């Protein structure tokens, strides 16, 4: 039949799929734990500050909204009927790849910086919105992920 | 991470741990230890703590400071061993080296006592009984260290240490055997630092690192303080006696190494950020035990580390002096200086 | 399809557009982990060097948009009958751009670290930190300059 | 022969279960009730397995009245 | 729970010149000091 | 040493070789990838993501019940009261499991029986396909949730320990980190949607 | 209700004039029991351990027994209770020792000839009176009719505890005067959970009560139309009653609607008499309840999921050890099926009694504990216990002083 | 369009589930063979101190 | 012999009734071991403990039943003749049952040494320590479910 | 040869009749060894309990022997012209006995070590001891009934 | 295409021109990083001399450079019919200077770290430290002359 859709080209768009949502799922499960092992650690001197010490988990909560969001539209394009090209399935699995990697790496750094910037800030309440400003330019390396996803999605199926 | 493979061996240990570091003196505490008149007294403000019924089943009359602190010492040596029982692994071995350094100060005060001529019972106890190893009461035989060293020392866990402590060879007094011992406690705090480095995960690796420092940056000021009296001590023979490890060492401990007066220390000291604080004011021995003080409560924010054990011990030690001094005051009535205890918590 | 243009071909395109945001993250972020851990164990005792010390985490999240540019680049010129060649420059410049972004971000995090550190106790050593980290910024800029030198060549006279 | 006695009841509540339910199964082999014998599997004879069940529960009744005298005697 | 460090250390003392020699005492011995039973056994070292 | 490394290495070096002696040859097509997944039977990879599916989710609720129980056991000795307060954090490890066993229930019904004929249509190919990747994307999910909602849990259970204040400011964290086991849960069902039977 | 009590209150000693929670304990725990331990013989062991011990009260309470025969002994009519549940259980399920009983004529009848070895179907002959039919016996698809069967008995069961637990929150709130906590609380939480899982529950039964082959409809699938309401809103594949395309968007959007209107009401009317606190315990209140509603309906899948279980390792030990002493014609075969016979009630009654009766007790216990007590039971009081005299046991206050 | 004459298809299938089960059985081995004893609850010292 | 049933078929049946049996007993072994070390550290000093404390490793026996059930069940289904499907069915039922009793008998394990060693000096500990044995219990009992759904249509409508 | 009794066949059943014989020796290896230095640390203080701890040592070459068994009911079932089918079963039926075997062997050293050491101190641990080492032999016994059922229907109605 | 020419020819040369600015950038990456550590660690103490001190830096960035020409002169020979003559030369020129050019960066990295914290308290070792850091720099040198040669042939005469 087609030579530009065979039937082995699914394999890659759910690979994407999977990749997205897992390796994002990953990220924000380590920024998570991680950040709340220092949220709790500072728990027992100074139990005021863990209503505002809330800052590191909920950051590293989008992580998986990122992978959530790209994940469905790649699962939105995948239907038994369809044409369906390699070219999409490649694209597919690009777009899961980015957005897993990025949001990997950026829960790991969510995870020091905040797990560190919470202990230390039983001591010094100025400390603060440097706290703030390194979890807000680790929070844009997935963004920038979800980005270049976006534009494959865009891109692919044409 | 540090939370995924630490629970498998070492979480029930680290429970029962936090559970005795909720147990700690806090400040209000302490102000009711000190508003007591009397020392039946303090034993029944005692009793309302983590401490309470260990006095229990002594008398009403036969109270005592020393007895006081005899069994506050024996609850946390009976604490200890039963944290040591329950581990294996790298969590023994890590016990292990908490103990052979007070091994090391029996050696040394069973040597001592032995050269005065004094009983082998009376030095037998106050002998502190967790560094026991069991050939220690034959250290009161032959006097020559040698004689010490080729029969009993070789099969213990002290072996290793002794490569420097064979330069004079004649019979011991009393500057010999701290220059012997200063020359073990060097060495084993470069074992024990090498042990952390190797085998302990990270979390507690960087904890135990920074304590460590810290034991041996005091000790190195304490020779330091302790060498300019009335003896001539070549550069060279005296720094073998402080530690290559700490935050003063690269550099700091060879201006410590070259000095002859008190100003001498003071300069040397001056280009270290956290310490000269020290020599310019009062007790000197205080602010070595509140910044060990700071640095253990800090070790107690990582949850997932076997840095807890000596964070906890070094604590409860702290308090056991702590009451022991409050004792001495109310038992002497000498209430002017009742609040110098050191409470972090 | 064809010999030239295989039906493989956009595999190494799409690899390579993943690639470089990838390795740059990667690198961003470990750079962005370490130079934090420094800024946060410093600023406790000086919190007024707190926005003066913060240069190591903007140089490493230059990296990111440098890989960001690269997969933009990258991705407005997959096709689904595109040549080997096309293929192969894009994985090029991507491994390229990304690689050289990893080994910058480490760079800068392990000099930013020690330079904070380093710069709590002495206020002279910020302008040597700042040389530093330049020189370990232009090795991601070198790997950028790669990349556009080899995505301006993949299409230019393909059949 | 130390104590006997923890053991007596061991046996006889075995016992005393065992003779009613070998009792009631071998009635139910007897006659043919098309669950037990209704396939063609493990019986096909019919009251050929009902002989030795019953059987079986005769046994347990003499262990059950041996073991229900040796308790009597505490 | 000590004989073997009695016969090292005489060993290392009497530099290979011991003629060390124990038998058991079967029961235990109940000890008054201490609340331990204690297996003990009997010993001599000959020496000039 | 380093027996593992060596593996991997020699493992390494035996690929990049048979690769480029195929490309050597002139016959570079021979390692087929496309060619292995159509010819490979459809029920293989379904039933490796309903196995692989139950059994990484209940991988990852095992791991975080015996964190926060060896830690809440421990933490209990001196403060019984945590254990009827913290049973919460076993039961948000142990939905975990029950989430993987309703993506099973809803896959297993898709188990039919194909003819002969039209075995390795499109339909069958993409039902194989979507069940495998759906499951193990929800048992990989799982296993991370788990993993991280045990290890909150077991903190939680010293800091309420400590005293009992605590608990509802550190449950909340479970809260948030309980969430990612049901976002692979839907997007599990969300995957194999369209996927019909195997007819 | 003395033992029941001890059941709730080690969970948590309740607030002054709440509605208690052991009084419905008394027979919905042991019933929550019975579903996984679906016997009649078992539960019959059962009663007669328990009658064993309730039998002779007078002789007991006098006795130092320690920490196992205490568990035994105030939990007597616990174990009563159980085992007489699990024997009307066990009836329903038509089980005893894992055969049948066939004690009705059944619905199903037979084709009149066949071969030796040809697979055949019954032909529905009517419907059987009470139980499962006997004629699901052997029949190699046992499972595929029992298993979705016992599903949805356990969903339904589930929910209608839920529902009913939930009632008692509208009778503490009407009882303490604070009729801002119906209006913020109770109706947003109800409207919610009905109209997603009560219309789950009302279309298991109309599908049972619909015949679909008479009739010429295909029959839906309740599980994928669940989530396709969701995941896919509109479309149908099955119809399964008229005017079903508008119901479901609407049922949608009223259980999204009763999202910003919880979170709202209860703290903005704290506003106009926000704080904060009472707005972050809000906050986590709606993201705690709901969440709850899916992962505590899914969490009533064990009263399927033990009771299947139960019935199959009970079946295995039937068919492993006394089934093989049944073909052994001889003087060896007495001694073989009394040997075989002494092996299976020792196996049946140590870890198919004794060890899957602790695992369902305790089950019975976590359904109560979580997935009932969440909804009204609110918490935190300080218990009764006088001053009184008491005997004070000498050797317990030697250890508690050393 | 046969895959391999040696490497077929059954062959694969095959040699792809017996990887998968020894990676879990080397794995599930590796966590037997990190299994400690703590001997110090098994032994007695007298410490003549105490 | 028939493209729907191969010759290759039995292979993957025998490897799930293996493989069912082969990691419910390396659970099993894992549970009984850690929570033997636990008992027989314990029970030095509270030999009275003894026998109430045997409850971790009953509980890592009924894996091994659960592994044994699920094995002899796959067992009485092979056959020279059958399909792919029924082979592919049985490994992923012998699979499910293997990998969950596994998992369960890790956390059987290591809570049962937990609990034990907490409950030598607490005596209110016993009941949380059956509580959350019971939570590991019910992961094998998952697994055995699962096993059983799979089995029970191996062979339903299979040409 | 034939489509169904091919030429490879007697492979898999050569390799199952050594693998059960292997893996149930180097699990009663295990068990033996560590049994035994538990004994020889044990009775130099108590020589009159040496006949009295030989017990974990014996529960060790019990599951030598089940392999014993396994490997000659398998030896005597090989032939020139057998299917894949018989071989298939032969190789489940080995690999089952010994990873059971292996597993069992594991868990008697280590319990049998502890409880040896245990035992030396308070005699009413012996008990307990004997207790969880027959909850470790039924692992093995399972090995062992699985493997005789696999081996029971290797030649039913094979062609 | 051609047999001479064939379609996976401009693989290796895509692969040389990535590789060679990956791994000099490696190398110098390893370079400054260690050296920086080196000079934050001194000149804590001797801030005067902290741009003398800079050396092993500046030093280590001319390997990366030496990388970015190599890389564009590669680059500059890319086409889609060419040979594999001219790939392979471009692969092994790309290695060439990679390779070299990481050796040449650990060797000045280390060199460089134990320099400065030797300078800092010997005046007279700072000359020392030059000569060693040249006889360091000439090894990427080296690397950058095969690499020139080699891609001085990749057009000579080829069909």
């Amino acid at each position: 039949s087609n030579i530009y859709a065979p039937l082995y080209a699914p394999f890659f768009g759910f690979a994407g799929c999977a990749a997205a949502m897992v390796l994002s799922c990953l990220g924000a499960a380590i920024g998570t734990a991680k950040s709340g092992i220092g949220i709790a650690g500072i728990g027992t001197f100074k139990p005021e500050l863990i209503m505002k010490s809330l800052i590191p988990v909920v950051m590293s909560g989008i992580l998986a909204i990122y992978g959530l969001v790209v994940a469905v539209l790649i699962a939105g394009n995948l239907s038994p009927t369809e044409d369906y090209t390699l070219f999409n399935g490649f694209m597919h699995l690009s777009c899961g790849l980015c957005v897993g990697f990025a949001c990997l790496s950026s829960g790991y750094a969510i995870g020091m910086v905040g797990d560190v910037g919470v202990r230390k800030y039983m001591h010094q309440p100025r400390l603060f919105v440097g706290i703030v400003l390194i979890l807000i330019f680790s929070e844009v390396l997935g963004l920038y992920g979800m980005i270049v996803a976006l534009i494959l999605n865009t891109r692919g199926s044409e | 991470m540090e939370g995924v493979y630490f629970n498998i061996d070492n979480g029930f240990i680290e429970g029962v741990v936090r559970g005795y570091r909720n147990g700690l003196l806090s400040n209000n505490q302490y102000i009711n230890l000190t508003q007591c008149d009397t020392l039946e007294d303090l034993k029944l403000q005692l009793s309302s703590t983590d401490y309470g019924n260990f006095l229990s089943s002594v008398s009403s009359e036969s109270l005592t400071t020393s007895l006081i602190q005899e069994y506050a010492s024996s609850k946390l040596y009976h604490e200890f061993n039963y944290i040591r029982d329950q581990s294996s692994g790298s969590t023994r071995k890590f016990m292990d080296y908490i103990t052979y350094g007070y091994m090391i100060d029996n050696v040394a005060l069973m040597i001592t006592g032995t050269i005065h001529d004094r009983d082998k019972g009376e030095i037998l106890q106050r002998c502190h009984p967790l560094g026991w190893f069991d050939t220690l009461p034959t250290l009161s035989v032959a006097t020559d260290l040698e004689s010490l060293y080729e029969t009993v020392l070789v099969d213990t866990p002290l072996a290793p240490y002794f490569k420097n402590c064979f330069d004079t060879a004649e019979e011991l007094d009393d500057m010999n055997i701290e220059i012997i011992r200063n020359k073990l406690y060097k060495a084993y705090l470069e074992d024990f630092y090498n042990f952390v480095t190797e085998e302990i995960p990270e979390p507690a690796k960087e904890c135990m690192q920074t304590l460590l420092g810290f034991e041996a940056d005091r000790r190195s000021i304490n020779i330091a303080l302790n060498s300019l009296q009335s003896s001539d001590i070549d550069p060279d023979l005296k720094s073998d006696l402080l530690p290559n490890i700490g935050k003063l060492y690269p550099l700091a401990t060879f201006h410590l190494a070259q000095a002859q007066d008190f100003e001498g220390v003071r300069a040397a000291l001056a280009n270290v950020y956290e310490y000269r604080g020290f020599l310019e004011t009062g007790n000197l021995e205080d602010h070595f035990y509140q910044l060990e003080m700071e640095l253990c409560r800090d070790a107690f924010t990582q949850q997932f580390a076997i840095s807890t054990v000596w964070a906890w011990m070094k604590s409860k030690e702290q308090e056991v002096r702590n009451i022991t001094w409050i004792a001495e005051c109310i038992a002497q009535n000498q209430r002017e200086r009742i609040n110098n205890y050191i409470s972090v918590y | 399809m064809t010999e030239l243009c295989p039906v493989y071909a956009p595999f190494f395109g799409a690899i390579g557009c993943a690639s470089a945001i990838i390795f740059t993250s990667l690198g961003a972020a470990y750079g962005t982990a370490k130079s934090g851990v420094g800024i946060c164990a410093t600023c406790v005792l000086r919190p007024d060097l707190l926005f003066k010390n913060i240069v190591p985490v903007i140089m490493a999240g230059i990296i990111a948009i440098y890989g960001l540019v690269v997969s933009v680049l990258v991705c407005y010129s997959l096709g689904q009958k595109q040549a080997l060649y096309t293929g192969f420059i894009q994985l090029g410049a991507g491994l390229s751009v990304g690689l050289s972004g990893l080994a910058a971000g480490f760079a800068i995090g392990i000099v930013g670290d020690a330079g904070v550190r380093g710069s709590s106790q002495q206020p002279r050593l910020f302008v040597g930190m700042i040389l530093i980290l330049i020189f370990a910024e232009v090795l991601g800029l070198y790997g950028l300059i790669v990349a556009l030198l080899l995505n301006s060549r993949a299409t230019q006279d393909v059949v | 022969p130390v104590v006997s006695t923890g053991k007596a009841w061991c046996c006889t509540v075995l016992s005393a279960f065992g003779v009613v339910i070998l009792s009631v199964i071998a009635h139910l082999f007897n006659t043919n009730h098309e669950s037990f014998v209704g396939s063609i599997n493990d019986p096909e004879d019919g009251p050929a397995v009902a002989h030795t069940v019953y059987l079986a529960a005769l046994v347990y009744l003499v262990f059950f009245v041996f073991c229900g005298f040796q308790v009597y005697l505490a | 729970d000590k004989v073997a460090t009695l016969e090292q250390i005489l060993w290392r003392v009497l530099r290979g010149n011991l003629f060390f020699k124990t038998v058991e005492i079967e029961q235990p011995v109940y000890d008054v000091k201490t609340r331990e039973y204690k297996h003990k056994n009997a010993f001599i070292v000959f020496s000039h | 040493f380093s027996f593992s490394h060596f593996l991997y290495y020699l493992v390494l070096i035996v690929v990049i070789v048979y690769g480029l002696y195929k490309l050597f040859t002139g016959h570079g097509s021979d390692i087929n990838f496309g060619k292995f997944l159509l010819r490979t039977s459809p029920y293989m990879w379904a039933n490796l993501g309903i196995a692989l599916c139950v059994g990484l989710s209940v991988v990852g609720a095992a791991w975080g019940i015996f964190i926060t129980g060896s830690s809440m056991i421990g933490a209990g000795v001196r403060a019984p009261r945590i254990t009827t307060k913290n049973l919460i954090s076993i039961i948000f490890c142990e939905v975990v499991a029950i989430y993987g066993l309703i993506i099973a229930i809803v896959f297993s019904s898709k188990l039919t029986v194909a003819t002969a004929e039209n075995m390795y249509s499109k339909s069958n190919l993409y039902t194989g396909y979507s069940l495998f990747w759906a499951g193990i994307t929800v048992g990989a999910s799982n296993l991370i949730c788990g993993i991280a909602v045990g290890i909150t849990g077991a903190t939680a259970a010293i800091s309420d320990a400590a005293d009992s204040a605590l608990f509802v400011k550190i449950l909340v964290i479970e809260i948030f980190g309980s969430i990612l086991g049901l976002l692979g849960l839907i997007v599990g069902l969300l995957m194999a949607g369209k996927a019909s039977e195997f007819q | 209700t003395a033992g029941f009590q001890s059941i709730c209150d080690c969970y948590g000693i309740a607030q002054y004039r709440e509605i208690n929670a052991g009084l419905p304990t008394i027979v919905t725990f042991p019933f929550m029991f019975a579903i996984m331990f679906g016997d009649m013989g078992h539960g019959f062991l059962m009663t007669l351990a328990a009658l064993s011990l309730v039998l002779n009260e007078k002789k007991i309470n006098k006795m130092k027994r320690g920490e196992i025969f205490d568990m035994a002994f105030t939990g007597r009519y616990i174990i009563l209770l159980m085992g007489v549940f699990s024997m009307y259980t066990g009836f329903l399920y038509n089980d005893i020792f894992s055969k049948t009983m066939t004690i009705f004529k059944s619905g199903w009848k037979w084709p009149d000839h066949w071969k030796k070895g040809e697979s055949i179907t019954a032909t529905s002959v009517g419907t059987y009176p009470i139980g499962l039919d006997w004629a699901w016996h052997g029949t190699e698809n046992a499972l595929l009719f029992s298993n979705s069967y016992k599903m949805k008995l356990s969903i339904l069961m589930g929910f209608i505890h839920m529902t009913y637990s939930y009632f008692f929150s509208l009778a503490n709130h009407l009882y303490f005067n604070s009729m801002i906590d119906i209006i913020g609380n109770f109706i947003p939480g109800l409207l919610f959970m009905q109209g997603i899982f009560g219309y789950l529950s009302v279309c298991i039964v109309y599908k049972w009560a619909v015949d679909w082959v008479k009739d010429g409809k295909p029959a839906p699938g309740l599980l994928n139309m669940l989530i396709n309401m969701f995941l896919s809103p509109g479309t149908i594949d099955d119809e399964l009653y008229p005017h079903q395309a508008k119901v479901q968007v609407f049922l949608l959007l009223m259980a999204l609607v009763c999202i910003p209107w919880l979170l709202l009401v209860k703290p903005l009317h704290f506003k106009f008499t926000d704080f904060g606190d009472i707005m972050i315990h809000q906050v986590i209140h709606t993201i705690e309840f709901c969440l709850n509603c899916v992962s505590h309906t899914a969490s009533y899948l064990r009263l399927w999921a033990l009771s299947l279980a139960h019935a199959q390792l009970s079946s295995v030990l039937w068919t492993m050890t006394i089934q093989i002493a049944f073909g052994f014609r001889g003087f060896v075969g007495v001694f073989m099926t009394v040997a075989l016979f002494a092996m299976w009630f020792a196996l049946t009654c140590a870890v198919l009694v004794l060890m899957e009766g602790t695992s369902a007790m305790l089950h019975s216990l976590r359904l109560h504990w979580v997935e009932s007590m969440s909804k009204f039971f609110v918490g935190e009081g300080l218990p009764y216990e006088p001053f009184a005299f008491e005997y004070k046991d000498m050797e317990v206050a030697v250890a508690s002083a050393s | 369009d046969i895959l391999s004459s040696i490497w077929t298809e059954g062959l694969l299938m095959c040699l792809i589930v017996s990887a998968l089960l020894l990676f879990i059985l080397i794995v599930a081995l590796s966590w037997i063979s990190n299994l400690d004893i703590t001997y110090g609850a098994l032994e007695k010292s007298t410490n003549p101190i105490k």
